[PDB]
């Protein structure tokens, strides 16, 4: 488990030292801010119907009455460009707000906890996670239990032994072919079926697809070992 | 999940076939590369929304041909091979309720055709009714369907003998439950109205956008060629610049409605990707997150521009 | 020898699964997997 | 007790395993059942 963990962290590093676009989600928003400010600036060169886009070129060539008719176009073009840019940025400021409140929810549920939500702390079943600082971002290294080698087994919903139906308290019944065992649901670790692994309810008429096997009792052989020792004490005490 | 893509070109929309108009457009600057970029940023995203809701499985799963499910009659939500589309009886119904045009308005196709969205659904569903939850958290491991249903009951704090003691009733309820949603969906409209309510706003935004081509803004016509055919090239510009400053306000507004709604649609698609993860690839204990009641399992269904979840609850 | 090709996109790897009313698959081994998820 | 715990395998593998009693409560019962049975044999020595 530690070697799979160390292997995976070593691979996460080796990837982040080799692939370009893993941080692409952060690169993307920095590219938007670079592109949207560049666009706000490229608007300044626009003449908007004025004699020129350099405002000093109005103020160096025209007097007030006719300079007004030029400067007012430049105000109009620029002000509209800012009402555009700030609204575009506001809509983005929510794209970030939502990405932040998702990252704060993941920080809390996956780093400060362990979540029984599917796919919310990476793929697999969640074990734990670790935060990394990125410029304008967070990276969660999510650490997850994933089942890896599997095989088929035959199964049944209940075992019938005394005409009473036995069910797992946790786990599932599995046959390798010759026998019946009870195993924890997510890793093959078969056990002898017992009164501790299995609880009882009703009768073998009602359970569709029920099967027959004995359920082991740990009490009967142990209290039989005391009945064999009792037998000796009875046979001995014939002699006096 | 998606909303109908569009793309609109400043050049066509502001300038119906005038270079005098097109030089007067260039007078404003980067606005039109910027508005081509804004609508591209929506069109590249309605595909992203479809992929985050449906592509949560990295294999395609196929049903077995036998209905060995221990009583549960999923045929209404699996494919119907008799259709020219590989969809279900329920998914066909979802499309029963809910070239290029003049002026440079357009409607781009989705990256995933509806047939491929329905394929992802049939695979998420074939995983759901055979693989337990495991096709989410790892490889697909088959489990007997009613023994999956037993894990569900053991999940909601019911002892699993209650399923095996009543599996007939639990199926005769379930087959009726998937039967009652048919009868509702056969006749009621408003059960899917939420998608129609999205489509109506994109249509009402396009109706506005094309209506605003017909506006004077103080110019001697709404029409470009009916100004060129009368006034000569210099005195015309006092007219054409008013049609530009009008039409450009019209685009700046229409794009502002489309970006703000794209955010509302993203918020609904990311909520659906969370529903797909917690309700389809698992069994959540968030109370009333996968429909009202204690949750057991849910089935995705493909609909025009959306995903529909059939949630099963004890 | 290179070319640009064009094609109908696959939905990834195909898998018909061996489901039956008395068959279960159970894992005997597992991977501890670390993944990186990045948010603005 | 054996009821507060569960069992698997042997002490070679579990890094930092510790020695103790696990006190199976069936046995300080069934010892006191054998000592009551032994009183019945001692009473049966008397007739
Ligand atoms: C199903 O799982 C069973 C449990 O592992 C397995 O049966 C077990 O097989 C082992 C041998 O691998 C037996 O071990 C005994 O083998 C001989 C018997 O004479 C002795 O010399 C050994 O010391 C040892 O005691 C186990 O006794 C036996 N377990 C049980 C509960 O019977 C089956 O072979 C498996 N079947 C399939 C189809 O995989
Ligand atoms: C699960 O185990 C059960 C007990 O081992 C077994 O039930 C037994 O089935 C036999 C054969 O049908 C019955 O035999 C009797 O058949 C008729 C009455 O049905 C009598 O006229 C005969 O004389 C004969 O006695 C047993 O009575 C019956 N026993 C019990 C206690 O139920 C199941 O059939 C087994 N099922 C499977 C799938 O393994
Ligand atoms: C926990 O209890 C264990 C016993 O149940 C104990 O193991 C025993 O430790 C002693 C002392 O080291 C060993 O004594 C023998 O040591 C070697 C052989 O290993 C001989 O050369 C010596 O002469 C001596 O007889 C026992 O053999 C050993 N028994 C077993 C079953 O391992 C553990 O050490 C205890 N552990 C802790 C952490 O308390
Ligand atoms: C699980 O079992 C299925 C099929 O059942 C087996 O069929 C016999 C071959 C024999 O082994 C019986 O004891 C079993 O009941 C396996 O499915 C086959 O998989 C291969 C690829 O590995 C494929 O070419 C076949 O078409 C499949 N056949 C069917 C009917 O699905 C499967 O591989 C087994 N898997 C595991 C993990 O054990
Ligand atoms: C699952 O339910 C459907 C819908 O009720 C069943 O379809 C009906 O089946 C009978 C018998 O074949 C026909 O007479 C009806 O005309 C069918 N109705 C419809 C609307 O198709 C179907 O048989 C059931 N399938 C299983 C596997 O039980
Ligand atoms: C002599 C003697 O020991 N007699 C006892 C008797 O007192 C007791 O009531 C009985 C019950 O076990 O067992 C015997
Ligand atoms: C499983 O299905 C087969 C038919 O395909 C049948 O022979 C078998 O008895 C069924 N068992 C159960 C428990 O349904
Ligand atoms: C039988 O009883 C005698 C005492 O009368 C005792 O010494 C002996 O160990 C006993 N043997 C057995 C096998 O019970
Ligand atoms: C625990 O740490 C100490 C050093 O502080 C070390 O001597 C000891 O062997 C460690 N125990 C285990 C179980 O690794």
């Amino acid at each position: 488990i530690a070697n799979q963990f160390n292997s995976a962290i070593g691979k996460i590093q080796d990837s982040l030292s080799s692939t370009a676009s893993a941080l692409g989600k952060l690169q993307d928003v920095v590219n938007q801010n670079a592109q949207a400010l560049n666009t706000l600036v490229k608007q300044l060169s626009s003449n908007f119907g004025a004699i020129s886009s350099v405002l000093n070129d109005i103020l160096a060539r025209l007097d007030k009455v006719e300079a007004e008719v030029q400067i007012d176009r430049l105000i109009t073009g620029r002000l509209q460009s800012l009402q555009t840019y700030v609204t575009q940025q506001l809509i983005r400021a929510a794209e970030i707000r939502a990405s932040a409140n998702l990252a704060a929810t993941k920080m809390s549920e996956c780093v400060l906890g362990q979540s029984k939500r599917v796919d919310f702390c990476g793929k697999g079943y969640h074990l734990m996670s670790f935060p990394q600082s990125a410029p304008h971002g967070v990276v969660f290294l999510h650490v997850t239990y994933v089942p890896a080698q599997e095989k088929n087994f035959t199964t049944a919903p209940a075992i019938c032994h005394d005409g009473k139906a036995h069910f797992p308290r946790e786990g599932v019944f599995v046959s390798n072919g010759t026998h019946w065992f009870v195993t924890q649901r997510n890793f093959y670790e078969p056990q002898i079926i017992t009164t501790h692994n299995t609880f009882v309810s009703g009768n073998c008429d009602v359970v569709i697809g029920i099967v027959n096997n004995t359920v082991y009792d740990p009490l009967q052989p142990e209290l039989d070992s005391f009945k064999e020792e009792l037998d000796k004490y009875f046979k001995n005490h014939t002699s006096p | 999940v998606s909303m109908t893509k569009t793309s609109v070109d400043c050049t066509m929309y502001i300038c119906g076939d005038s270079t005098e108009c097109s030089n007067l457009l260039l007078q404003y600057g980067s606005f039109c590369t910027q508005l081509n970029r804004a609508l591209t940023g929506i069109a590249v995203e309605q595909d992203k929304n479809t992929q985050e809701v449906f592509a949560q499985v990295k294999q395609i799963y196929k049903t077995p041909p036998i209905k060995d499910f221990g009583g549960f009659n999923f045929s209404q939500i699996l494919p119907d091979p008799s259709k020219p589309s590989k969809r279900s009886f329920i998914e066909d119904l979802l499309f029963n309720k809910v070239a290029q045009k003049f002026n440079g308005l357009t409607v781009l196709p989705p990256l995933l055709t509806d047939e491929m969205i329905a394929q992802y659904t049939s695979a998420l569903l074939a995983g759901t009714i055979t693989s337990g939850w495991t096709f989410g958290a790892g490889a697909a491991l088959q489990i007997p369907f009613a023994m999956q249903m037993a894990y569900r009951f053991n999940g909601i704090g019911v002892t699993q003998n209650v399923l095996y003691e009543n599996q007939k009733l639990i199926a005769n309820q379930f087959n009726s439950a998937i039967g009652k949603i048919q009868d509702s969906l056969s006749s009621t409209a408003s059960a899917l109205g939420k998608l129609q309510d999205v489509v109506n706003q994109n249509a009402q935004a396009l109706n506005t956008l094309v209506k605003q081509l017909s506006s004077n803004f103080g110019a001697i016509s709404s029409v470009l060629n009916d100004i060129l055919a009368r006034l000569d090239k210099v005195e015309a510009e006092v007219q054409i610049d008013r049609l530009i400053t009008g039409r450009l306000q019209s685009l700046q507004t229409y794009v502002t409605q489309q970006l703000i709604r794209a955010a509302e649609i993203r918020a609904s698609a990311n909520l659906a990707a969370t529903k797909m993860s917690e309700c389809v690839l698992g069994q959540s204990k968030r109370v009333d997150f996968c429909g009202k009641g204690y949750h057991l399992m849910s089935f995705p269904q493909s609909a025009p521009h959306g995903v529909v979840f059939l949630h099963v609850t004890y | 020898s290179q070319s640009i090709i064009a094609y109908t996109m696959s939905l990834g790897a195909e898998n018909s699964v061996a489901y039956s009313n008395n068959s279960i698959a159970i894992p005997i081994n597992f991977t501890i997997s670390v993944t990186t998820e990045i948010l603005p």
